[PDB]
RNA sequence: UGAACAGCCUCUAGUUGAUAGAAUAAUGUAGAUAAGGGAAGUCGGCAAAAUAGAUCCGUAACUUCGGGAUAAGGAUUGGCU
RNA sequence: UCUUAAGGUAGCCAAAUGCCUCGUCAUCUAAUUAGUGACGCGCAUGAAUGGAUUAACGAGAUUCCCACUGUCCCUAUCUAC
RNA sequence: CAGUCAAGCGUUCAUAGCGACAUUGCUUUUUGAUUCUUCGAUGUCGGCUCUUCCUAUCAUACCGAAGCAGAAUUCGGUAAGCGUUGGAUUGUUCACCCACUAAUAGGGAACGUGAGCUGGGUUUAGACCGUCGUGAGACAGGUUAGUUUUACCCUACUGAUGAAUGUUACCGCAAUAGUAAUUGAACUUAGUACGAGAGGAACAGUUCAUUCGGAUAAUUGGUUUUUGCGGCUGUCUGAUCAGGCAUUGCCGCGAAGCUACCAUCCGCUGGAUUAUGGCUGAACGCCUCUAAGUCAGAAUCCAUGCUAGAACGCGGUGAUUUC
RNA sequence: UGUACAACGGGGUAUUGUAAGCAGUAGAGUAGCCUUGUUGUUACGAUCUGCUGAGAUUAAGCCUUUGUUGUCUGAUUUGU
């Protein structure tokens, strides 16, 4: 078993928890709830969304590890 | 006429009358059928249903399309205390019936299960089994040959046994008791047996074994009076009728001049006695074990209470029963779990099940963490870890 | 399961009832296949006849090339947008709902399929196997 | 606000009248939302939903030449400087 | 050839008028006693007892298509009373 | 709808399957006949919903027969346990196609079912056409519009309490009543049996699925008055902060609870039998499943199991009031 | 008169998505002044950034509490 990495927000999928997203581009997406698998189909910015992990990535925040 | 098109009955028969339950620990009309070979054992537990959890194991039947692949199972997680045996009840067999012509009690009940046979116990003075104990001096004069009597009269023979209500993290205190048929033994090393364990515990690991086919008989969620829509499933009648569609449109013909009483009608639903068998148990923990919410692949140092407790209940402090798929009676509540009353050779019960990995994650919304270890872990410092 | 399937297909949650409409994913020609009834399925009092991922259905063109229009086919469901749960956990979904035409012994009448197709419509079916660019 | 004696909020003025209290079962009445499908329901798309203001682009058949026409069908829309 | 006062003309139609009749052919559909276009020995159409069209208009009737949806598949929930 | 005979059909052959000429019945599921009930009113077609019943059985269980090689099929027995659909057109019953399916069997219950719906038809008064009438008008001819009222009573039913049996509490038994599971596919057996070939099974095993049913909310989805957070308009509180109002202002997300074959799990095994096939064996020195006796056996019946527990069935046990 | 119960507070788990305030070499710029900068300066200026996965809410049927504060003999009836 893996657990994967969410498409959207970047949280830890479990298995099951979640949903998983096929475009007819064929390129899946997995989202760990239904919080990022409806920020995702809003056409919202995974790199504007404050607690993304895109976004803290991006911004830098918390990377003083 | 005849009825235009046919389709089946809604709702099954053979549950009626749909009242509510007589009790709320539902009765075990019947116990698996008697040895005289095998040891003492019991055939039930008292346990209280904490809640459900996800689990991942790999699926190991042959010409399976997912054969030797990652399934994920639903279990609930039964809180099982170990019980105490109180008492014992000899049974005679008479043509009308099982009849109980002795029960015999232990010397020192516990206050959880004195407590059971009151009502307001807050103002009580407690004189219950007074008299009994101290019957019980002389070395049990009375005691002893009331046992030599039901080893000379008696055909079945239960022991009475309480579970430690004030082990689990129930509000409650009012201990629950319940008679468990002993298979095993003669009639004689049963009452021996059970007079060993007088006022002596018995955990669920020395009678459930893992991968065996246990049965919940526990008394269903309740809902209040309910309309025969729901109550039934009967379809709903289309959206301009007068006078409310949730009904049932013709409840009967013109004669019989009444209602049949096999015609759906609204009323109570749920907190019914049911039976669900051939459930699987997959781990019987152990509550003094910690990280008993690992497997021997996940190999951390959780214990099955998802974070933040289970909802509604707590944390599992005791030993527990991990039972694949749903079982009757929400959360809190008291279920009786029982040895199945047949030899299933099937291969889906024969099945040797092995867990991967548990989820601890908390019931109580999405989280995302299994544990808050690993939780801090992804997070890193907060305003409020300092 | 159609009869030119290879036998057993786990329960995916049925979402295309009879009526729907799906996107033609082979290159018959065929823009989209209109659902008429599905086999093997069920009987109740006013239960519609419901489709799901690799169901063989039969279906007819309601829009696109002429001698395909007009006359029932049988169809093969290849994507599916009610979401299901397979056996490992997932819960996935395509956002497009379609099939390809197909003859009864389960042979494509088509060359090629065009996006996604549901894995398991690949695996029941080894024709829409062979002809699938990515399965999922 | 806005095109507006539309709708919504306020000023002067006037009321705070309509038997109440406690719970939140079924069935209702009224108001909503529903995954996938989209009339397969049904006598019948009944009821509901969708579109909707304004500026700009585009606008068919037919015609009594006046219309059809806001046809159909698209784009834009705040704040602040 | 018999008869009448003269024998339904121009037009139109299984039409709101056609019994047989779910007429026949074509179209619409997977399937159509529905719709539409033709056919007309038309029980029982027809000329101000007005005939045939007709743009526009219609809280008229009818069919099909796009959009839309709890009408339905299949029910679930929420609020007020 | 079912028989009785048996001319002929069926390669040969009346009875595998048919069945003329005749003939005997049964049912009330059609239409009639009557007018006995109701005209100080029994709401009247169909559909929708739902329950139950009959069997003259479409499918499924087990079987017998064949012009049954296999496959498919036909006839028949025990059998109503179990199921018998989605749609186009019609108000339609009926009918007719499309399609799936194991199958799309026929019927009853005041042509079940209108204080259950609908009101499409019919069936008032408006109106139009055709024909008939001089006319008013007529037309189970066509078309269009046409208020579908009341239950709080008794009973029935579904659920819910309840006095007394010394009191009260606990643990039980179980008479009785109900009952449930259902069907298909694929792989394998097996390209095997069978057949010349074409074609082409079945018993067991396994994995699944259909219809139904009982639970559960770990996961996914729905619902949102958590009015929880965030945002936005109009206005209002001098501005800021924070808020009010917009019958829940609206939008995005939204835990909990409820809930979905839209999610998950689970749905038991013994006897006795019917049909039928058998044995032993007379009646009838033979023969025969039958008479005496008896064996295997169906989705049958009764148990096991599940549900309620007689509130006028019952058991075991605890404690039973002093100032 | 207690592993008692409760109302608060604490922690956890959760939900949303970065509060108010302050500060800025952030900011389309526009008006004003000068010492004309290279962070000139005043007034207005949406929005951005840092403190800030912050702030708010969290059982009303979530979990756990070494804290605070309490509460704990009112009525009626019952006998073989």
């Amino acid at each position: 078993m893996k657990v994967e990495i969410d498409s959207f927000s970047g949280a830890k999928i479990y298995p099951g928890r979640g949903t998983l997203f096929v475009r007819g581009d064929s390129k899946i997406f997995r989202f760990q709830n239904s919080k990022s698998a409806s920020l995702f189909k809003q056409r919202k910015n995974p790199r504007r969304i404050a607690w993304t992990v895109l976004f803290r990535k991006h911004h830098k925040k918390g990377i003083t590890e | 006429s005849h009825r235009k098109y046919e389709a089946p009955r809604h709702g099954h028969l053979g549950f009626l009358p749909r009242k509510r339950a007589a009790s709320i620990r539902a009765r075990v009309k019947a116990f698996p059928k008697d040895d005289r070979s095998k040891p003492v054992a019991l055939t039930s537990f008292l346990g209280y249903k904490a809640g459900m959890t996800t689990i991942v194991r790999d699926l190991d039947r042959p010409g399976s399309k997912f054969h030797k692949r990652e399934v994920v199972e639903a279990v609930t997680v039964v809180d099982t205390p170990p019980v105490v045996v109180v008492g014992v009840v000899g049974y005679v067999e008479t043509p009308r019936g099982l009849r109980s012509l002795t029960t015999v009690w232990a010397e020192h009940l516990s206050d959880e299960v004195k407590r059971r046979f009151y009502k307001n116990w807050y103002k009580s003075k407690k004189k219950a089994f007074t008299k009994y104990s101290a019957k019980y001096a002389q070395d049990g004069a009375g005691i002893e040959r009331e046992l030599a009597r039901i080893k000379k009269y008696a055909s079945v023979v239960r022991v009475l046994v309480h579970t430690q209500i004030r082990k689990t993290p129930l509000a409650q205190k009012k201990a629950h008791l319940a008679e468990i048929q002993l298979n095993g033994g003669s009639i004689s090393e049963k009452v021996d047996w059970a007079r060993e364990h007088f006022e002596k515990t018995v955990a669920v690991d020395s009678v459930f074994e893992q991968n065996e086919m246990i049965d919940a008989i526990a008394v269903t969620k309740g809902h209040g009076f309910e309309g025969v829509t729901h109550r039934w499933g009967t379809k709903k009648l289309p959206r301009k009728t007068h006078r409310g569609l949730r009904k049932v449109a013709c409840i009967g013909a013109w004669h019989p001049a009444h209602v049949m009483w096999s015609v759906a009608r609204a009323g109570q639903r749920g907190y019914h006695s049911r039976t669900s068998i051939n459930h699987k148990i997959y781990r019987v923990g152990k509550g003094d074990d910690e990280a008993n919410g690992a497997t021997s692949f996940d190999r951390t140092k959780k214990t099955i209470t998802p974070m933040g407790g289970f909802v509604h209940y707590g944390e599992i402090k005791n030993d527990f029963i991990m039972v694949k798929g749903c079982i009757p009676g929400n959360r809190k509540r008291i279920v009786t779990l029982r040895k199945s009353l047949y030899t299933n050779t099937s291969r889906k019960a024969l099945e040797e099940v092995s867990l991967k990995w548990i989820d601890t994650a908390s019931k109580f919304g999405k989280g995302r963490f299994q544990t808050p270890a690993e939780k801090h872990a992804f997070m890193g410092t907060l305003k409020k870890d300092l | 399961s159609g009869n030119g399937a290879q036998g057993t297909k786990f329960r995916i949650s049925l979402g295309l009832p009879v009526g729907a409409i799906m996107n033609c994913a082979d290159n018959s020609g065929a823009r989209n296949l209109y659902i008429i009834a599905v086999k093997g399925s069920g009987s109740r009092l006013n239960r519609l006849p419901a489709a799901s991922l690799g169901d063989m259905v039969m279906a007819t063109v309601k829009k696109g090339k002429p001698e395909l229009r007009k006359k029932v086919m049988p169809a093969i469901v290849v994507r599916q947008a009610k979401s299901w749960r397979r056996r490992d956990g997932v819960f996935l979904y395509f956002e497009d709902n379609a099939g390809v035409i197909a003859n009864p012994k389960g042979e494509m009448k088509g060359s090629a399929i065009t996006g996604p197709v549901g894995k398991e419509c690949a695996d029941l079916w080894p024709r829409v196997a062979s002809n699938s660019g990515v399965v999922v």
